[PDB]
């Protein structure tokens, strides 16, 4: 499996964000005692997108100009993503 | 103790409170998985779904 | 390839590994189980619907009794004793007392391969040739020996097939008691042990001391049929074949049903997070009921013709046999108290079942230990209902419980805990409608191995055939369960 | 509603008795199991020292141990009381057990088609209130002669000669049964019995 | 053990240092632990969360 | 797992590892080496639960064969065996499980019907008539079949 890193989502003339990502799920059945998940959002990755999300949460809030990434489709939305903490 | 000391930080800073507390702008996430849904192409298809679905 | 496969080969004849002797004895239990469970099925089949729907014809009920004696036969000798000591016993008794293999590595091997030459031997006797023997699970003569529809020779098969079994038996027996009782490592002493090795060793000395008389016994059988001698003939003494057999015949009864004490006391502790409640208590009355199994035999022949002195004296025996159980019940019930067993597993709730099953079992048992009420209730569907609800409904629980608690340890994979709860209630309603009305039904004068019974009985055959609808989807939903356990997920996709 | 005999009168009651100790043990039981079970599932009333004590252990031992002597005392007494009215007969019949039929003085008893498994064409016959010796036995393999109504369940071994005494008390016909495995026909080797 | 009285006012300085130095920090790493182990066996992996 | 060849041969007592360039399995009859890989019991299931994984895998033809086998083999087996010696016992089966056989049943009849509460008691029974052929999907019960006569 490979699909994409976790992004953020936010919306421009609402000026309203949050994060988002593909979760894999499959039928519940028995687990495996020797395994514990890897990084299933974020493949391989060691998990950093968490922090970048914590870090990157009052700069969002606080209004950004994100008129410097692409959107999505003919939608308000705009993706941006979480491979490093965001400043701007 | 360095171990007090960064206790003692902590409650302090959490009495400011936390993102999940202060954040105001801020989306449900049904509406953003609807979005990713209806947007973005499926990693599986290719393509882009309408909605969610099982097979 | 060839290399691989001869590896393979070798790896499971040649092995004489505690482990995989323990796998290869749970592989065969598990799948003689699902048999007889097949030929109970076929049996259940036969009594719900009227008019021999199934045979047809009041010439062919040989066929029937053919059913019954070998649902009997594979039940008990091929089913617990392999699963119940062969499995646990070869796994875990080396590993409880902290030692590599079991002493006389070889016998052990040489056990489990008598044991599937004898499983063979049944196998082909009693499905690919025809008449085959219908004289139900207690080989009485003269019908075994001078009848019509047991003439062929592998009636003699099956007679071997019970030699078999026999051997392997005594071989395991005395490979159990040698390991525990110097292979212990430093610092144990013989009775601080744990409950399971206890248990297991004094099943090994029941074993030992009966079945050479079963030998005896069947070889008896065999010479009348061959020889033409006459030990059970007309101017035999069939009652002397009876005496040696049930002698035989209630030591395995208490060798069946000790070793799931033991399993249910370690895997208590396991999972209770508490000690045993008098441990020193439930060693002392395991040793007790084993010991009091040797005086009681003569309670299976009440209506044989016995002399009045011997039918108080074995009415006694037997309730002094009653006593120890009793204590270990409410050892049992005490033990739970106070603990922190799992609110959510099957393990738990099996380990209920069993109790409350083998409580009522054993108190329907005391009551035709008494003589004088055996003459209203010998061979009628409530000895049937005891047997079964003692066997089916505290040895399978009891089982069910290990299984359940054993197959992440052995295998590495949890458990499926909202299916196992299906199957395990499933089981028990449905096992409760089959057995429970048997009870009333032999109070009522119902005789044992008809295929055809009067009108007067229908109510209890109808609650029979609910219980064996439930329990063909108990054992449906068991199997499929297994099944996946070991196979990977069949659907995944993106939310 | 008369009893048929006094020996299954006997029976009967001392059934009753074994019934009441055991629901009464069975109530008792299912009170403290219920008060453990309640406890237990609401994660209340833990204490892992608790696995000991002497006295209870002890009185829990005794306690089944008197309460069963008397039980094994008063089957001891219905044996004997079956057995006691042996000798005062002053009939003799004897039964053979043949190969699905039963034969009394040398008359066969077959079963009929007027009854589905239950009616035979020759009944056996016994005076009421008149004590009557049976002889029993088999030619073929091992029968069991069943009339538990009556308190009378005695096998018909070959070669060995079984004798059971039976009286009867309440006039009409006893519907008994093979009660051992002999054959094919072993379901269909009923017994009927006329006390008149 | 302690036998005079200055002997107690040493060890109860020593201990005062050693516990806002060593004994808070072990206890804390000790909580983690179970706490770890816990989530370890969480999930359906394990039987947490049916009793205690 | 991978053989040990290369430290048994440089071991401490290699004379001991001569046998092992004749006709002789590595695992099952050669001397253990303080270095050896360690054996595990179900090696299949020890190599796929860390990697998360089932040791069978539905998709494969293979694995889908073997696990059937393990599962349902002997009881498949049995099951075959014994309808191939007794063809007319599951025909009989068959048949009356389909409501194709029908004892001495007759046309607009009704019969006795009682769940439990002991022996057939008159002040508890009620009579059933069959829905088959108040719908109308029986008209006439077969005669072609086997009849147990004499019963
Ligand atoms: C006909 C049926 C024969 C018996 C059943 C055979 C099933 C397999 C068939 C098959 O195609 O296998 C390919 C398959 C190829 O393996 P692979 O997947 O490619 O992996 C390569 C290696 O095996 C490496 O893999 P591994 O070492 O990890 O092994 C995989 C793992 C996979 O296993 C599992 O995951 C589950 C195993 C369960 C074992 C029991 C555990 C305790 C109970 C748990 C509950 C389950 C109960 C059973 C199921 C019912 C549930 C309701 O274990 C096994 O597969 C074998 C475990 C032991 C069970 C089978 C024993 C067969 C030999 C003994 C015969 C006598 C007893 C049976 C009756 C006859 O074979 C095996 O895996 C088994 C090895 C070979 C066995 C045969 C050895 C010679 C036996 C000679 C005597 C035969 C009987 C007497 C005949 C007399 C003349 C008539
Ligand atoms: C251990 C022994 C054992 C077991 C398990 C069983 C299981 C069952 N038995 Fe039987 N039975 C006997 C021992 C046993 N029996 C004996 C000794 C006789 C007398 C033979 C004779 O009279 O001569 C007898 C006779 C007997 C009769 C006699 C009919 C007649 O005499 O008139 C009937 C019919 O109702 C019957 C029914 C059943 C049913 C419906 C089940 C089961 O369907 C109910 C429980 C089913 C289970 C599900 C168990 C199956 C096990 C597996 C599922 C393996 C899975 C793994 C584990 C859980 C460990 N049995
Ligand atoms: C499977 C295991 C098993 C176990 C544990 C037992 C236990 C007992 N069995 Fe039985 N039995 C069989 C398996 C078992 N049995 C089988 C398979 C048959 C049929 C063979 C056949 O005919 O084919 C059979 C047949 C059988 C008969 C045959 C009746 C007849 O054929 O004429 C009798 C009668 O004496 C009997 C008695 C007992 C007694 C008295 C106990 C006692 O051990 C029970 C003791 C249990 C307790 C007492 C419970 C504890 C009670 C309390 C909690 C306190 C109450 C105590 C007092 C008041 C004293 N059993
Ligand atoms: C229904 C009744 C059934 C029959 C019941 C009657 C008994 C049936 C047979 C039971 C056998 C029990 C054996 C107990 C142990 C015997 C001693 C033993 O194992 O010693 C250790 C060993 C076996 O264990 P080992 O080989 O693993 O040895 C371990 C390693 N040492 C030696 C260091 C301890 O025995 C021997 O070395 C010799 C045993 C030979 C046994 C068979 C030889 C003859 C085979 C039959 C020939 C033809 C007859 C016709
Ligand atoms: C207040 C309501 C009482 C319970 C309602 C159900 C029972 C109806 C009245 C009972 C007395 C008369 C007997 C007739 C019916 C008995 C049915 C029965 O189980 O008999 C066995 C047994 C047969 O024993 P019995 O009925 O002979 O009891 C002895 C009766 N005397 C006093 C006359 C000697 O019945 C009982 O044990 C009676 C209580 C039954 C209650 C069952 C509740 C648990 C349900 C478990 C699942 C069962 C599935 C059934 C599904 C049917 C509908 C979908
Ligand atoms: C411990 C191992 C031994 C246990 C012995 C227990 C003895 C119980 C009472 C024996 C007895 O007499 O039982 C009655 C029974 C049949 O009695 P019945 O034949 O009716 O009366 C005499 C008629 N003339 O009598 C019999 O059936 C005869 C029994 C004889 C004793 C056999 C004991 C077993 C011997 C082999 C194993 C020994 C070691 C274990
Ligand atoms: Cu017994
Ligand atoms: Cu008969
Ligand atoms: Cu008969
Ligand atoms: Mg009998």
């Amino acid at each position: 499996m490979n699909h994409e890193r976790p992004w953020v989502f936010l919306n421009k003339v609402t000026g309203k964000w949050g994060a988002c990502g593909w979760q894999p799920f499959w039928k519940a059945t028995s687990q495996s005692l020797n395994y514990i998940p890897d990084n299933f959002i974020a493949l391989r990755t060691n998990g950093s997108w968490v922090r970048n999300l914590w870090q990157s949460s009052k700069v969002l809030d606080r209004g950004l100009n994100a008129s410097g990434y692409p959107t999505v489709g003919t939608t308000d939305w705009v993706r941006i993503p979480l491979d490093a903490p965001l400043e701007a | 103790s360095p171990l007090e000391k960064a206790i003692a930080e902590i409650n302090e800073e959490i009495k400011s409170g936390t993102p999940w507390d202060t954040l105001k702008n801020r989306a449900d996430p049904k509406e953003l998985h609807a979005l990713k849904f209806a947007q973005l192409p499926h990693p599986i298809t290719k393509k882009v779904e309408g909605k969610f679905k099982y097979f | 390839m060839i290399n691989n496969i001869m590896h393979m080969i070798n790896k499971y004849t040649l092995t004489t590994s505690h482990k995989i002797i323990g796998i290869l004895y749970g592989y065969m239990g598990y799948i003689a189980g699902i048999l007889g469970y097949i030929i109970s099925m076929l049996i259940r089949m036969e009594l719900n619907t009227q008019g021999l729907a199934i045979v047809r014809k009041v010439k062919e009920v040989t066929i029937y009794n053919n059913w019954i004696t070998i649902h009997g036969l594979i039940m008990l000798f091929v089913f617990i004793m392999p699963v119940g000591i062969g499995f646990y016993g070869n796994y875990l008794i080396p590993m409880l007392i902290g030692t590599s293999e079991l002493s006389m590595p070889r016998m052990n091997g040489i056990s489990f391969w008598m044991l599937i030459v004898g499983v063979v031997i049944f196998v082909i006797s009693n499905v690919l040739m025809s008449k085959p023997i219908s004289s139900g699970w207690t080989l009485y003569p003269p019908l075994s020996t001078r009848d019509a529809d047991n003439i062929g020779v592998n009636i003699d098969l099956s007679l071997l097939v019970v030699h078999v079994l026999g051997i392997s038996s005594t071989i395991g027996s005395v490979n159990y008691i040698t390991t525990n009782k110097y292979n212990r490592h430093v610092g144990l002493t013989f009775m601080n042990i744990n409950i399971y090795n206890f248990s297991i060793i004094v099943t090994s000395i029941l074993l030992i001391g009966s079945l050479p008389i079963l030998g005896v016994a069947i070889t008896g059988l065999l010479l009348d049929r061959n020889i033409n001698s006459t030990i059970y003939d007309v101017i035999g003494d069939p009652v002397l074949y009876q005496h040696l057999f049930w002698f035989f015949g209630h030591p395995e009864v208490y060798v069946i049903i000790l070793p799931v004490f033991g399993l249910t006391s370690l895997i208590l502790t396991s999972i209770i997070h508490k000690d045993i409640f008098g441990r020193e208590g439930m060693m002392y009355c395991i040793i007790s009921i084993g010991v009091v199994g040797y005086f009681v035999w003569a309670h299976h022949m009440f209506t044989v013709g016995l002399d009045i002195d011997s039918r108080s004296y074995f009415s006694i025996a037997t309730s002094i046999i009653s006593i120890p159980t009793s204590v270990k019940m409410f050892s049992y019930i005490n033990t739970w108290a106070s603990g922190r067993g799992f609110r959510g597993n099957n393990s738990s709730w099996s380990f209920f079942s069993f109790l409350i099953c083998f409580c009522f079992g054993g108190f329907t048992g005391l009551l035709l230990s008494s003589g004088s009420l055996d003459i209203m209730l010998h061979d009628t569907y409530f000895v049937v209902g005891h047997f079964h609800t003692v066997l089916s409904l505290a040895a399978t629980f009891g089982l069910l419980i290990a299984h359940y608690f054993f197959l992440p340890i052995i295998f590495s994979y949890s458990i499926f805990e909202s299916f196992s709860f299906y199957h395990t209630f499933l089981l028990l309603v449905g096992a409760l409608l089959v057995f429970y009305p048997m009870h009333l039904a032999g109070l009522s004068g119902m005789a044992r191995r008809v295929p055809e019974y009067a009108d007067i009985f229908i109510p209890f055959m109808t609650v029979g055939f609910h219980g064996t609808f439930l329990l063909i989807f108990s054992t449906l939903t068991f199997i499929r369960s297994y099944f996946q356990f070991l196979s990977h997920i069949n659907h995944s996709n993106y939310l | 509603m008369r009893y048929g005999n006094r020996e299954i009168e006997s029976i009967i009651l001392f059934f009753d008795q074994t019934i009441i100790l055991y629901t009464s043990i069975i109530n008792a039981l299912i009170v403290g199991i219920i008060i453990i079970i309640r406890k237990w599932y609401n994660r209340k009333g833990i204490c892992n020292q608790y696995i000991y004590h002497i006295k209870i252990e002890v009185i829990w031992t005794i306690l089944p141990i008197i309460f069963l002597i008397v039980i094994v005392l008063h089957s001891v007494t219905v044996i004997y009381n079956l057995e006691i009215n042996k000798g005062t007969n002053n009939k003799y019949i004897n039964v053979i057990g043949n190969q699905w039929y039963w034969i009394y003085n040398n008359i066969e008893s077959r079963i009929s088609s007027l009854g589905r498994i239950i009616l035979v064409d020759q009944p056996l016959f016994i005076k009421a209130n008149n004590n009557t010796h049976l002889i029993i036995s088999s030619l073929d393999v091992i029968h069991s002669f069943a009339l538990p109504t009556l308190g009378i369940k005695v096998d018909a071994i070959p070669g060995r000669i079984n004798n059971i005494s039976i009286n009867g008390l309440t006039q009409g016909l006893y519907v008994g049964y093979c009660s051992e495995l002999c054959g094919s026909g072993h379901a269909f080797m009923p017994i009927n019995l006329i006390v008149y | 053990v302690a036998k005079d009285k200055y002997q107690l006012a040493k060890q109860m300085a020593e201990f005062q240092y050693k516990k806002s130095y060593f004994e808070k920090p072990w206890g804390y790493m000790f909580a983690y632990y179970c706490d770890e182990d816990r989530a370890r066996l969480c999930g359906g992996i394990g039987y947490v969360g049916h009793h205690g | 797992h991978g053989s040990n060849l290369y430290n048994r041969v440089h071991g401490n007592l290699p004379q001991l590892y001569v046998e092992q360039l004749y006709n002789t399995d590595e695992i099952l009859d050669t001397v253990p080496h303080s270095s050896d890989p360690v054996h595990h019991m179900f090696p299949k299931c020890a190599a796929a639960s860390p990697l998360g994984f089932r040791p069978y895998d539905n998709n494969k033809l293979w694995d889908a064969f073997v696990l059937w086998a393990i599962v349902y083999g002997v009881t498949t087996i049995f099951c075959v065996l014994h309808i191939l010696k007794y063809p007319q016992i599951w025909k009989h089966l068959f048949e009356t499980l389909t409501f194709q056989y029908t004892y001495q049943r007759e046309i607009g009849e009704e019969y006795v019907w009682q769940y439990g509460g002991g022996g057939l008691n008159p002040a508890k029974w009620r009579f059933v008539k069959s829905p088959l052929e108040e719908l109308g999907l029986v008209t006439e019960y077969r005669s072609d079949l086997d009849y147990p006569d004499d019963l």
